């Protein structure tokens, strides 16, 4: 798993 | 983008039928940096007539520990797509790649070699090899049916 912004691009 | 292809009345009814508490789903977002991404989640509970409180399988709150919970509407939730785990990608195929804990839309640019497939992402303009296990054919959920790209 990861946080929502560790998953966000750009 | 959205509604040109789906029917609101139908989509809402089918979401109400299918997405009850405990149901595994995928969810999307229209926030910047998330275009063409589906995240795995599970319905906590329906919210009113239009929305669903979901808990993400992989995404976490800021401490990196507790699962992220968000409300999503009936236009941004779908069932997990059926997956044909054994198929041969062809150059040009629109796929999803499991990347940074989401399923991201990409295009096959090179056929499988050594168990990897060459992929390109328009979102980031990056290309790379992906293990076959983290790839699937892109499918659209439309009015209660799965459809390949037109």
């Amino acid at each position: 798993a990861r946080t929502k912004q560790t998953a966000r691009k750009s | 983008d959205i509604l040109a292809r789906v029917d609101l009345e139908t989509t809402r009814a089918i979401a109400k039928q299918m997405f009850s508490s405990g149901t595994v789903v995928e969810v999307s977002s229209d926030e910047e940096g998330f275009q063409g991404c589906w995240f795995a989640a599970k319905v906590v509970e329906p919210v009113g007539e239009d929305k669903f409180l979901v808990e993400y399988r992989d995404l976490r709150e800021k401490d990196g520990i507790e699962p992220l919970k968000e409300e999503t509407d009936f236009l941004h939730i779908r069932p997990p797509p059926p997956r044909d785990e054994d198929i041969d990608f062809a150059v040009g195929d629109k796929i999803n790649a499991f990347y940074n804990d989401g399923w991201w839309v990409g295009v096959v640019i090179d056929g499988m070699k050594h168990g990897t497939v060459g992929i390109y992402f328009r979102q980031s303009q990056e290309k790379m090899r992906f293990g076959r296990q983290g790839l699937r054919l892109h499918k659209d959920w439309v009015d209660g049916t799965w459809q390949l790209p037109l």
